[PDB]
């Protein structure tokens, strides 16, 4: 039944009498529902010691990963060029769900198109879709460019990119100087990062290999910027405004901030932004070039510095005081350009921050988990606030990866009781959470479920979630935060000692029972 | 009404493609005749997308997966492949359920097999026994094991069929392969056969020889009602208050011995007619199970439905109905009586596939809306048959439309209220054109029955009077 | 009992058996407590409308107000000029509170100091106390300026300002030459947006009366901008970036941005930034003058129009999205500079994020309060958003304003339910929460307790917090927000919906009860 | 040490001052000698601040109603003047209590009578009888009403006595008129004096006629702990273990009730001299009830404390310390052995009014660290006579010190830490020097007993070894 004045959507609606009467007559009907007893027993079995060392044994069977596949990466890459249409090579449903993924994360229109590989091809091969798709996309949506990835179908087929593309432009499906790059994205290889490294070295190789000749070092006095699988826009503001801020010649490149930022002002513009080919032509004739995440960018690595003899820093994600530090230096170094009061500036009002709120910071546990230069960007900034990483989750880390976490670790005391774990799932961190409890969790919006999980148990075991990270799909606008630099310090420290104190409140909020520290002033 | 038009638009808007893809998308577009009956003489459906076109269709993974075994609480489903597929349809579609997740219910979780390169080239029939072992142990009250096809799964040559016969008679457990591989079929609807054809072979007789269920002249099942927001829910209320009996619900909701005792009902209520019709006509064969297609969109269509599900049974049942639809007619009243004015004249364009947008028009009617268009993504001729005759004179009629051929529709023919999925929401935001999605509700709902239409008729009001619409031009401009 | 492993502050140390039992123990034994269940029923007696009855028939008592008074807003509008050291003729405590309150927010060092007159002074005046106090000022902390405000005690002794400083200037206590501004700011008038008002309207009047012979209007090509009392940094700061987008010379008049944000880098600078003298001088020159909240500057106004012969626009606070275009287009008229297309984009990507969140945001029920401006500025943002205010209080409001916010009430439908209430105060409001419920209150720190009061009711009860306004003295560097232009309103936007949602996800997170509306994606 | 040179310093920060001004605070400066035992002949206290110099001190106001009377839970307090006052002293002191707040505990509330202008100008009797009125209309709980005056009150001539006698005739309850204007003395300490006057006329002898309440020869009174933090609460259970029946507790967590029952006790331990010696010798002179001052901060001083206290009773008490000593020893022994090495060597400055800096020294020691500066706002000459034995030689001494002066023995001295309030923090947090604020012990606590040194210890370590003082540098620079 529904009031007219009142209207109740699902929540609270089945909490109605009725509806529990119907609910629980059928599930004593006709579910043959396990008794609670045993569900009670079972819950608070995995949550125990011996349930986890049964979990850590797993090999065959992933439980909630948390990573994606390579073609998404790609079109991520792909749609950060000017009209620039990333096609997906292989069967549509791919297509379907990375648009929609995208579309949830970002809240914006995502365009990608596919060839709608079918069983026929799966024989024969996807010349004829290529050439037909090829020709379709550019007649429709009139690309500048088409970007080519591909899906898992296509790479366990062994359809050749080059030779379809190739033949589609011989025989005239497509004009010979239309630039079409492609790379290899095989999903059952590394992880969505992999796909955006393979995707931007394939474009680089298309617009750079065969004009090496005329390609001076330092012609141009700019310097190449390459962000990397990236999705808070407020990362690429920042990293221009600081640049600019130096008065520094600088190329962004693959930047998709315009297309995923575009306003609503009565038409759908379709694209908007991006890098120009001509930027992508002249960036051998740069001073040098930054990567802003090298630990999936290391084929691009490959290819700048053996190709553009460009001589790449080592340097770490711009994430924090000590690291953002490093990247203006070396900006400075290579530019020649001084670092301006503003930057020095804001580095001090980051560190007065600190200082204001390093009390309600120290000793604080976290678990934490996403994509590996995150991952070791927030575990610096952690040990830069006195905070205790306790699980640090990457299920798309490496080896040689963890030893450098393990590195950075080993040189502060506050990572004393951390542990680094590579390959592992969500559902692993969850016994970690459940065995060795911290304060909080930071990481995209699949952490919700254990925070449901862990309430379940107690209130005294529940571990609230804070949302950093990709994807985040139950709140607003929050891809519009900066996680790089002094500004973006400066929002994560905000939201971490916020989360704290919002945390206490509920604690201490028990009438004459816990409310004696219901503080006023924090 | 303006039926030249619409024709003059449709080829204007064709201009643009190649000469084959503009040959093979005029076959899906039509103006609607009411009086025509054969919907094979006007538009073409259930065919291959063009390559390139941006359609919005899915693949046979999701219809399989995604839609029909998915929503099953009690049973782990296992995405056969890369890590990206289950991963992008973790819990993106809002089949509601009662458990406790991780322990005896299954629904948003993730199961996978995760491949990499060394299982590509020597193949994971090892590695699935090993993850049907690692399953048992660490999830023992489960009840029962899919085994979802991904797109390698078909390309090399994995048999999981024999696994899972060798498993399941190993562990006395249920373990159903499907072949549900991304490449085959055009979309969907494939996947919707397969899974029905699963459920067939390896769940729906194992009660045949079991008579202990007690059964009554009044047992009905839902089948193709996936309680999206709680739909089912509202509708089973609504069938209790009647006096008959829901044996099982397909598949919101559902558990796997629902699906073991559907043989025993008297009757079936069908109500997505796309995904379930397989198994309703193989049950009516094989059992003698009468089925039959109901809609419980707005207050018209629910009444009706209701008084046709009446009519299947005796004299008392019928007073129960009168009794139902009684009680809640000033409820459906009020809501009329507040939320029509508002909307009253109203146009609206729907593009959802499958079932619901010739399905959910009766409710836009209740309320003084027109639907002007509307299309499937993956459709056949027998849903755009009923179709026909549930749309007005002169709208457009449209299959597997690509965003192209979408927008310049929107454009020219400027609707008040656009009702499609994900992918068109921010674009037709962005066009000043309110939109709201009906795959999920705009993560609201239900909508079936009484209840539903309330909460339906007050979502409508909220989005196309919203004042930001008011707001998308500058005054300096 | 402390574990040196895992020791525990007062919460919770005090929750331990042994804590509890004492507790008892004196409860029983020496407070003559009354008994719980008397305390029950007078508690939920206290949430009942016969109780609203009786609270608002209050004529001589107030409870728990929302307003402070005069000289902590001047004060604030002294610290926004170069160099100058804030001077309270009167008692040192008043100075102790503003400097303490300031410091609580701000999280910063408030400078200000005080002639400590005593009994003695009560008795024969302050004179004497202000030839030293200025005096020892100018020596001590070597300020260009000193503005003098009053506190209650002088107010009602009846010292006179302007014989007092010109007898300290005519015996050589300062130099003739050396400004020093003064105002009258008695603590029984008006509110702190008063002192602001009077404090500024003397500076004005100092620097500009006797000097207006050789001004002209408009010759300087400039707008002054007055912002009046103002805790927020970034609403500062956005008009700064806005007024410089468009290419339009302005003059910010009394901004302390610079002295409230210096950085932590070893040294403690006592001023920073500010209005320069040369400024106020050169300000009867500007095209014109634009308020930024009208509703306390009525002082000003008076002064800059009979004055100055500026013709100062009938704006509204810059709040939202009508109320800025309008601010906007009139800056754009004023001064001849188109707006330009950043602008627009921006104000695009606003009306976007509007569309992206309206269907979480529209119907839901909101009480609120603040400063006049502020409230009249949410109230319109909240209209322009579909929720619905229903509890519009404002403590240091009057008849006309409250005419206004009706005024603006009854131009939308959304308007219906709400009610305004001038001169009550936050015991009043907890009274319309609880008879009247709304889904959320909008005000400062000290409606955290009116939300503890509602969790004791019931959890179905109670009424979440959103901190907006000042003070908010537990959350740390939410001064740094924006309320003010499109930056402004994204920010509340982004905190409203967000809020909305993390309620939804708090009140379905109970496994097998509520958690059928556990959404992924929202 | 280097007394010479810190003479010096001395010298070189009072060449700034005109020469009123120099002179007066060459007063307050001075270099401590252990030996003197008279602070008379060596540093001038409790006198006027010079205008204009930006003082730390407070008013009588605050420390009245802000110190003395607010921490009472069960009364009301009416802040009787203009709005500012309250508003600002308004829940800004962690004085820790249990009760249900706006109904039978009102410490965290603002009641005040908020006067405008004809208040100022025709009186506020009649509004104030008005308002106790409504008082008891509305909080029919509260146990008694105290008006605290504000500057203007005793400015307007304001005859709040005669109100507070004919209502408290009328109505039977207990009204405490307080004279306690911020104009008059010269910092917080009149408002003691004051606020116990008005706790002796009004309270304190309302069961001088009552014997019902039954005595016990172990019968304690905590007279100046205010529960900051809870700390009165971690004395309380210690005195509790030794065996000893706490009948009262001024005033934190403190009710009217306790205050009455007071004068019964056999023993008055003072933890806080300066607030409340005034009440103390008035008890001792009017009941014999003999009063001791106790320091419970840092193990050595609690437990030298406990035996002191203990020494005053029999046998069976002493027997009862000595096993509480022998329970809580590991514990603080455990604190010292982690903590020590982490602060030994360290140099701390204090700037707090009244008795915590010559108390909190004890507790610095236990930890190996040095305090090289101290100093009290508002301490008479018997606060100093009793600092000066407590602080080594040739340490810095400063009586309500200005801000340039603070600052520029900073600059100087350079201490590893400071303690000091909420005005000074961001100054020297700026320069680059950890900083603990004292009198709210950085929103953490209580600091109080053996339960308290170990946040003690832990608040100290995590201040001063915080990572972020190394960074104040950038690397450019
Ligand atoms: S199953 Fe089908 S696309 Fe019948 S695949 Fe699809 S939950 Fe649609 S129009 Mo999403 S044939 Fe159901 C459907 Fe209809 S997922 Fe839902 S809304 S009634
Ligand atoms: S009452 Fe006094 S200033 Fe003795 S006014 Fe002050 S809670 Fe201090 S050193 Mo705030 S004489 Fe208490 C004090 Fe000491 S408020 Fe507290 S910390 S022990
Ligand atoms: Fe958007
Ligand atoms: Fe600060």
């Amino acid at each position: 039944s529904q009031q007219v004045d009142k209207i109740k959507a699902s929540y609270p609606l089945f909490l109605d009498q009725d509806y529990k009467d119907m609910l629980a007559k059928k599930r004593d009907g006709f579910e043959e529902k396990y008794p609670q007893d045993k569900i009670d027993e079972v819950f608070q079995w995995t949550t125990t010691k011996e349930y986890q060392e049964l979990n850590f044994q797993r090999e065959a069977l992933t439980v909630n990963p948390a990573k994606a596949c390579q073609p998404l990466g790609a079109v991520l890459c792909a749609l950060g060029f000017e009209k620039t249409m990333p096609y997906v090579h292989g069967s549509q449903g791919c297509v379907a769900y990375f648009r929609s993924y995208f579309n949830r994360h970002f809240r914006e229109p995502v365009s990608c198109v596919s060839d709608s590989m079918t069983e026929d091809a799966a024989v024969f091969g996807g010349q004829q879709n290529m050439k037909d798709g090829l020709q379709n996309c550019k007649a429709t949506y009139k690309p500048d460019m088409i970007a080519v990835s591909t899906t898992c179908m296509a790479e366990v087929i062994g359809d050749d990119l080059n030779a379809f593309i190739n033949n589609s432009k011989k025989e005239g499906f497509i004009p010979d100087e239309f630039p079409v790059p492609f790379a290899h994205t095989p999903s059952f290889v590394g992880s969505h990062v992999t796909g955006w490294d393979n995707m931007f070295e394939g474009i680089a190789r298309y617009f750079t290999l065969k004009s090496m000749d005329d390609k001076v070092v330092g012609s141009n006095k700019k310097i190449n910027i390459v962000p990397g699988f990236e999705t808070y826009l407020g990362n690429f503001r920042v990293i221009k405004r600081m640049l600019s801020e130096m008065g520094v010649g600088y190329s962004l490149l693959s930047d998709p901030e315009e297309v995923l930022d575009t306003p609503a002002d009565g038409q759908f513009r379709m694209y908007a932004g991006g890098t120009t080919q001509e930027e992508m032509k002249d960036a051998p004739n740069a001073l040098n070039t930054v990567l802003l995440q090298p630990w999936h960018l290391e084929k691009t690595k490959k290819f700048v510095e053996g190709t553009w003899k460009h001589e790449v820093p080592k340097l770490n994600i711009p994430m924090g005081l000590d690291w953002t530090d490093e990247f203006l230096m070396k900006v400075s170094e290579i530019s020649g350009q001084p670092i301006p009061a503003s930057l020095t500036k804001e580095r001090g009002r980051l560190v007065d921050m600190m200082t204001d709120s390093h009390t309600w910071l120290h000793g604080k546990r976290f678990a934490l988990w996403g994509d590996p230069d995150f991952v070791m960007g927030l575990v610096k900034f952690l040990l830069e606030l006195g905070c205790e990483p306790v699980h640090i989750l990457c299920h798309n880390g490496n080896k040689r990866w963890k030893k450098a976490v393990d590195a950075i670790l080993a040189a502060s005391p506050y990572g004393k009781n951390a542990t680094v774990y590579i390959g592992k799932d969500l559902w692993h961190l969850r016994s970690l959470v459940f065995t060795d409890k911290p304060d909080f969790m930071i990481g995209n919006s699949y952490g919700k479920f254990i925070q449901r999980d862990t309430l379940h148990k107690g209130k005294e075991f529940e571990v609230p979630l804070i949302r950093i990270g990709f994807p985040i799909f139950d709140r607003h606008h929050l891809h519009r935060s900066t996680t790089l630099g002094y500004e973006g310090a400066m929002q994560i420290l905000t939201t971490l000692v916020n989360s704290i104190l919002e945390r206490l409140d509920e604690e201490t909020r028990g009438m004459q029972a816990t409310d004696y520290n219901h503080d006023l002033v924090r | 009404m303006s039926r030249e038009e619409v024709e003059s638009l449709i080829q204007e808007v064709l201009e643009v493609y190649p000469e084959k893809a503009r040959k093979d998308r005029n076959k899906h577009l039509a103006v609607n005749d009411p009086a025509v009956t054969q919907s094979k003489k006007c538009i073409i459906s259930n065919k291959k997308s063009q390559p390139g076109l941006m359609t919005i269709r899915g693949c046979a993974y999701a219809g399989s997966k995604g839609v029909v075994w998915g929503p099953i609480k009690d049973m782990i489903h296992i995405s056969h492949g890369p890590v990206g597929c289950g991963q992008y349809s973790r819990a993106g579609r809002r089949n509601y359920y009662i458990g406790t997740t991780g322990v005896n219910a299954f629904v948003t979780m993730n199961f996978t097999s995760d491949f990499q390169e060394k299982d590509i080239v020597f193949g994971g029939d090892k590695k699935l026994a090993k993850l049907i072992d690692e399953v048992e142990t660490l999830f023992p009250l489960n009840k029962g094991i899919s085994v979802q096809s991904e797109c390698p799964i078909g390309l090399i040559g994995d048999d999981i069929e024999s696994v899972s016969k060798v498993k399941g008679a190993e562990l006395s457990k249920t373990i159903v392969p499907v072949r549900c591989e991304g490449f085959r079929g055009v979309s969907q609807s494939l996947g919707h056969h397969i899974a029905n054809d699963a459920v067939r072979d390896w769940v729906l007789g194992k009660r045949d020889e079991d008579t202990t269920f007690a059964s009554t002249p009044y047992d009905v099942a839902i089948i193709g009602d996936y309680n999206i927001g709680g739909d089912a829910w509202s509708s089973r209320i609504l069938l209790e208050e009647m006096g008959l009996r829901c044996v099982a619900q397909w598949s919101g909701d559902g558990s796997i011995s629902e699906i073991e005792l559907t043989p025993k009902v008297k009757l079936n209520l069908v109500h997505c007619y796309r995904s379930m019709n397989y198994i309703s006509r193989h049950m009516e064969e094989k059992y003698g199970i009468p089925w039959m297609e109901y809609n419980f969109f707005g207050p018209t269509k629910t009444i009706e439905s209701l008084r046709a599900i009446a009519a299947k049974f005796d004299e008392s049942i019928q007073k129960k109905c009168e009794e139902v639809i009684a009680k809640y007619k000033p409820e459906w009243e009020a809501v009329v009586a507040k939320y029509r004015p508002r909307l009253e004249g109203k146009r609206v364009m729907l593009y959802i596939g499958g079932l619901r947008p010739r399905h959910v028009i009766g409710a836009y009617e209740d309320l003084g809306m027109e639907v002007v268009g509307t299309g499937y993504e993956f459709a056949h001729n027998d849903d755009y048959d009923r179709t026909m005759k549930e749309m007005g004179d002169s709208t457009l009629l449209y299959d597997d439309v690509t965003g192209y051929e979408f927008e310049e529709f929107v454009k020219r023919i400027k609707p008040d209220l656009i009702g499609s999925g994900i992918k068109e929401k921010f674009i037709f935001q962005k066009m000043g054109i309110p939109f709201r999605e009906m795959h999920s509700w705009d993560y609201s709902g239900p909508y079936h029955g009484f209840d539903g239409f309330a909460i339906f008729a007050r979502d409508m009001d909220m989005t196309l009077n919203n004042p930001c619409w008011k707001k998308l031009q500058a005054p300096w401009e």
